[PDB]
């Protein structure tokens, strides 16, 4: 099987970094260098992530969308910089203005065909496509509008192969942008339409993840990003090794997505202990249960304590007893049958895998589809109104060829969609 | 004289790959020695990869393992109809070239886990293209069906209501382990709260080493394949009796292994040794195959069930006298060199259909329609060539399996 | 609220020599008793029923409403072979003959002219089929893939589908004739309607008051369902797959949406599909719908007649 990375805009971009950072470690993977792992496993099953060439140059098989220079010519002048053949860059030289409406209708749809071009190169490279995995931010140009647009279009040529999304939804406390609630809103909107798994992630639902599950006092970016990066490898590449009860991307889907929105999941990982101290090892696993399902670890904003369960997929990665694994989860079952929704007797979805986090002895991926998620596009969707309703910095969208009824559309949509969630909440 | 094997999806080939393990392993045939007899699908290749890059790696031939590289989907739909459907012919096509080679076959022993994708599915369909290619033979599938309460998928239900319904009209018997019920062996019967797959697996790979390996192998009262179908289903649905092992003692903590006959029966109709959460909660035996395997004295028998049938509280349906199929083999059991097998000289695997799955069905049932009650995730099947007419006409299917199972007990 | 309605039509020369017994036992008229399991609807019509009463059962208290200003909705269900060509359309110009079309569209220009004193009507017809998810103008040959919008109040619309100005009967017939030839079916050899597509027809009869200056625009949906496909049997693949699998999802989303309505929930999933969405105003609020389900009374055609029977039920 296989997948193509996509990083759209800046931070899907800044992200595409990290993902990359990680998962090449977790694989063995040098700069331009070749193989190294320390085993033989972690190569039978790359391809899901790379192309062989050379024959030491497996490079990652992912896209790196955006109209600003200086972003990717930070990303291809560093670190792993250097790994990405140059055909994946897809820039922009454009103002990558930070308009939802510069990237999907005016200076992103330009660089589309160009960047479609190559997400078909890449996608006839060989074997069997499952699906794209898709990095970017939803409160910026590059990120929400451009990145929504490249999917409308991967949706429309393959509606096979799946689509799982890592969206930034806009934080709350503090939004790092003005406009921010319009770039999302219409963003979200391109996604519960087009990708059928989204995962959410909250720069400050990290941090606090970051700053209070790690002591960590200086919580840089790269930080952030590789907290994230860590979760989307257990997922997806974690799958695509052997384990007791595997599962992959659809599984994943197939057992997580009851109504054809698309759902939005929350992802959490497991071993989440400070560096020296924490360092218990109270890793038998009722620890790690205990981790991923409480409130804080949540990468999204929202608490799941507020709000039902429908589906939920403890994606282990690492030797466990699938009594030890398939039993606690039942208790989590009991011990919360109050929110964990009714009509689906067994919501949770244990998925076993046998090889753990390289230097790691046990973790476990959590994709939550909770109808908390409700309490987050509520949030966006509020924002939006309370300036829509006065129209704030609209003139940059309609001065950009956008439509009054464009910016309804999309709230009504993803306002509409929260109504949905509540139904089950109930 | 033989019986083929179709291990279908991981956990059937999981499982597949235990039993086959035991088996070279009480029948001195090391890594490399002859050659199989059976084949392996599924629709996930790392997992029969397993096979191809772990333990047992040469003594299949890349013949009998079919993959396909695409996807797994638990989901039954999906496997069954839309992709399972592309690598039957290939599939069955092994089942025809390994059926062929043979002489005078006797059927086709299945090894399926009920709430999968490859497993419910695509089964449903080779079970399906069997029983119209040889009506004529034993379709006995061995099944892992849905643990109770420690389910894994979140369908589970939609994927095993529609692998009863679709293989109901295929199956001659159908076994059954539920591996949840196997894990409380584990730890009450053998203590460990460690049991990893690879145990379940070596356990069924034991009861199911009485069923054909050491049956189909001489003894002092011998039982054919077609023997159990016969002398165990009363009635045409594919019947599904359960799965029970006597001497299932820890090989390290107690001692008591020198368990005499007359204590190794009566192990077996204690609900909490019987491989399925099942407990006889009233189910009424109808019919039990005693299959003995290791020193064992007939009058043994023929007198530690006697006692059995008189213990009453063990009530056998009415319209039986007698259910008990008394299989003698010689060769005691085989325990793997250092598992956690205890490693006794005698052993009963005794398998029967008891009205006790009434329940089993109903609470698996039920499952389902809560969820098909809204639809949950039927998209997910629709979106791959089924309708509401499988779901809902496959429920009612299973529904007079229901009743099935109350009529031909409860009542005199 | 929805009403659902099953139609039994007669044997035909094709089955008559086959040997096939009538399966199809009748109780009241809202009952179908097939393999002694009862089947209750709003109406059942055998096949003594005329086109006539069908139609006063069925469309004519729709018509009523589209006239007085307000939405209704028909859907036509059933198999191949089943009678939907028969109910709907007929022999489009004999009088007795004809089916539910041409009397809607008898009942409405009969309405129209029987008002010119301050009345001014407008009559606008739109012919779009979903085929592979896409919404294809029946219209317009080059509008193959239009798309489903919301104006400022969130009432969803089909975004440039063509309107046609239509001023009489015929003239109606002539545009369904029109559109029928740009339908995605297959080249069948004996039968006249077999669909890979779901049709949707729209009459929006538009009036101004001229005196009292107060508009009004009601639209009827007239829906022509694909059949359920058991794509197992038929053995689909490629685009046919893609076909039977669009049809099916579009059924499952319909039978979720009427379901919702019967049982008077607050969320009724018209997301659930493209075609729950254009009808989204017209099925919602003070609008009557009806299901027309034709099956057939064959002991061979059990199968899919209990297939558009179950159907029926899901709607309730
Ligand atoms: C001596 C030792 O055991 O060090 C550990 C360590 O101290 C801890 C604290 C690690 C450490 O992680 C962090 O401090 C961290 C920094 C930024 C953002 C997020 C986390 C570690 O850096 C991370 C590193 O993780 C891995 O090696 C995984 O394979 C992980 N890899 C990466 O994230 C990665 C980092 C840099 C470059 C390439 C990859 C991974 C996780 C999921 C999926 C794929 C890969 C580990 C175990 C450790 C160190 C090295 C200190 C922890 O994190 C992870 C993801 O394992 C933080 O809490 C856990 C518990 C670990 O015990
Ligand atoms: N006893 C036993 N049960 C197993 C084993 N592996 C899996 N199972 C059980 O069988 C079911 C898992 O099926 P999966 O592994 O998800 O799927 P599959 O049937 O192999 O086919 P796919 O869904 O297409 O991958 C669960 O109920 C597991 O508890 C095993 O080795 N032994
Ligand atoms: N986690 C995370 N967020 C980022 C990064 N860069 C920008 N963001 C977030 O993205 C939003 C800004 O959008 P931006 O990425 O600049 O848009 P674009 O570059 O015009 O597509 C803010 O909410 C930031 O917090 C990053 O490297 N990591
Ligand atoms: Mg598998």
């Amino acid at each position: 099987r296989e997948i193509v990375h996509i990083q759209a805009g800046q931070c899907g971009n800044q992200i595409g970094a990290k993902f990359w950072e990680v998962i090449s470690d977790e694989h063995g993977i040098d700069p331009t260098g070749s193989y190294h792992g320390d085993s033989d496993l972690q190569l039978e099953r790359i391809n899901v992530y790379y192309n062989e060439a050379a024959g030491n140059k497996y490079v990652p098989r992912a896209i790196l969308v955006d109209l600003e220079p200086g972003t990717m010519d930070s990303v291809r002048s560093g670190p792993f910089g250097q790994i990405f053949r140059p055909d994946n860059f897809v820039f922009g030289q454009s103002g990558a203005g930070n308009n939802w409406a510069k990237g999907h209708y005016t200076e992103g749809a330009e660089l589309v065909d160009s960047v479609l071009d190559v997400v078909r190169k890449e996608s006839e490279s060989c074997d069997c496509l499952q699906g794209f995995q898709l990095t970017h931010s939803l409160g910026g140009g590059t990120g929400s509008g451009m990145g929504t647009l490249l999917i409308s279009k991967i949706r429309e040529e393959y509606p096979d192969r799946i689509m799982n999304t890592f969206s930034v939804v806009p934080s709350p406390k503090v939004s790092d942008t003005v406009v921010e609630p319009y770039n999302a809103t219409l963003s979200v909107h391109q996604l519960v339409e087009n990708t059928d798994e989204t995962y959410c992630i909250d720069n400050e639902a990290l941090y606090d993840i970051c700053f209070r599950t790690l002591k960590l006092t200086t919580p840089t970016y790269g930080d952030l990003n590789h907290l994230v990066s860590a979760t989307m490898s257990g997922v997806t590449t974690c799958l695509r090794f052997p384990g007791q009860l595997n599962a992959d991307l659809r599984k994943l889907a197939v057992n997580m997505v009851p109504f054809p929105r698309l759902h939005f999941f929350m992802p959490g990982f497991a071993p989440l202990t400070s560096r020296g101290s924490q360092q218990y090892r109270a890793l038998t696993v009722p620890e790690l249960t205990q981790q991923m399902f409480d409130a804080k670890n949540m990468m999204a904003a929202c608490d799941p304590r507020h709000g039902r369960y429908l589906t939920v997929a403890a994606v282990f990665r690492g030797r466990m007893s699938m009594k030890e694994v398939d039993e606690q989860m039942l208790n989590v079952q009991n011990k919360n049958s109050s929110y964990f929704v009714e009509w689906i007797p067994n919501n949770v979805k244990t998925a076993v895998c046998d090889i753990p986090p390289r230097g790691l002895k046990m973790s476990a991926t959590f994709i939550g589809n909770s109808t908390a998620i409700q309490e987050l596009f509520k949030r966006i969707s509020e924002q939006f109104t309370a300036m829509f309703r006065r129209k704030a910095f609209l003139h940059w969208y309609t001065g950009e060829g956008m439509d009054e009824m464009e910016f309804t559309e999309a709230e009504s949509n993803m306002n509409d969609l929260v109504s949905e969630y509540q139904q089950y909440q109930d | 004289r033989e019986c083929i094997s179709i291990h279908v999806g991981q956990a059937g080939v999981q499982i597949g790959n235990a039993c086959w393990e035991l088996y070279c392993l009480e029948h001195g045939i090391q890594p490399d020695g002859h050659v199989p007899r059976a084949v392996f699908v599924d629709l996930e290749p790392t997992v029969i990869d397993e096979v191809r890059t772990g333990t047992y790696r040469q003594l299949f031939h890349p013949e009998q393992l079919i993959t396909g590289k695409e996807d797994a989907a638990n989901n039954y739909a999906r496997g069954h109809y839309t992709i399972g459907k592309e690598i039957i012919d290939l599939v069955l096509d092994r089942i025809r070239k390994l059926a062929d080679q043979c002489t005078g076959l006797q059927g086709f022993s299945v090894f399926h886990s009920f709430g999968g994708g490859t497993g419910s599915g695509f089964t449903s369909l080779l079970m399906e293209r069997l029983s119209v290619d040889y009506g004529k033979k034993s379709k006995l599938e061995f099944s892992i069906y849905p643990a109770p309460q420690v389910s894994t998928a979140v369908v589970e239900p939609y994927n095993s209501i529609l692998t009863t319904h679709t293989t109901l009209e295929h199956s001659d018997c159908a076994f059954m382990v539920d591996n949840e019920a196997i894990y409380d062996i584990c730890r009450r019967n053998l203590d460990i709260e460690r049991p990893t797959y690879t145990n379940l697996n070596r356990l069924i790979g034991q009861i199911v080493s009485s069923i054909t390996a050491s049956l189909r192998f001489d003894g002092a009262l011998n039982v054919d394949l077609t023997e159990f179908q016969t002398n165990l289903v009363p009635y045409p649905r594919g019947h599904f009796p359960l799965a029970t092992y006597a001497p299932v003692i820890s090989a390290e903590k107690a001692y008591h292994e020198q368990l005499s006959v007359a204590e190794i029966t009566n192990a077996c109709f204690e609900p909490a040794n019987q491989m399925v959460k099942c407990d006889p909660r009233h189910g009424k035996y109808m019919a039990c195959c005693l299959l003995y395997r290791g020193d064992v004295v007939p009058k043994d028998v023929n007198a530690a069930i006697a006692t059995i049938k008189t213990k009453r509280t063990i009530q056998f349906v009415d319209w039986c006298p007698t259910g008990f199929k008394v299989g003698i083999n010689y060769e005691p059991p085989t325990v793997v060199p250092g598992g956690d097998l205890a490693k006794v000289q005698r052993a009963v695997c005794m398998l029967s259909n008891t009205t006790a799955i009434a329940e089993a069905w109903a609470r698996l049932d039920h499952k389902f329609d809560l969820m098909y009650a809204k639809r949950a995730f039927v998209h997910w099947y629709v979106g791959e060539g089924m309708e509401e007419g499988e779901f809902s006409e496959a429920r009612e299917d299973m529904a007079a399996l229901e009743k099935d199972y109350e009529e031909v007990g409860v009542d005199s | 609220n929805i009403k659902v309605m099953c139609r039994f039509r007669p044997l035909n020369e094709a089955e008559i020599l086959r040997g096939d017994k009538f399966i199809p036992k009748f109780k009241g008229e809202e009952t179908v008793v097939i393999q002694g399991k009862p089947y209750v609807f709003d109406r059942v019509l055998p096949p003594n029923t005329t086109q006539e009463q069908v139609y006063n059962a069925c469309a004519k208290q729709i018509v009523k409403d589209v006239l007085e200003g307000y939405n209704g909705t028909i859907f036509a269900y059933g198999q191949t072979s089943s009678g939907k060509t028969h109910t709907m359309e007929g022999k489009l110009h004999d009088p007795q003959l004809m089916g539910i079309i041409p009397r809607i569209a008898h009942d409405i220009f009969d309405h129209i002219y029987s008002m010119d004193e301050n009345l001014e009507f407008a009559i606008k017809v739109s012919y779009f089929e979903i085929y592979l998810d896409k919404i294809r103008d029946l219209l317009d040959v080059s509008k193959t893939n239009l798309a489903v919008h919301e104006d400022k109040n969130r009432v969803p619309y089909v975004k440039g589908c063509t309107e046609r100005f239509v001023s009489s009967p015929e003239e109606v017939m002539d545009v369904i004739d029109e559109g029928k030839s740009n339908r995605h079916v297959a080249v069948t050899n004996m039968n006249e309607h077999s669909s890979r597509s779901h049709s949707i027809f729209l009459i929006n009869i538009k009036q101004e008051n001229v005196e009292t200056e107060k508009k009004l625009s009601g639209k009827l949906y007239l829906v022509d369902l694909a059949g359920s496909e058991k794509v197992s049997k038929t053995g689909a693949e490629g685009a046919v797959l893609d076909e039977a699998k669009n049809i099916n999802k579009s059924l499952s989303a319909l039978g979720n949406v009427i379901s919702a309505l019967a049982e008077g929930t607050t969320h009724v999933p018209y997301r659930d599909s493209k075609m729950t969405r254009i009808l989204q105003d017209s099925l919602g609020g003070n609008c009557r719908t009806t299901i027309v389900i034709c099956c057939s009374p064959s002991v061979f055609n059990e199968a899919e007649t209990k297939s558009t029977l179950m159907f029926g039920q899901r709607a309730k």
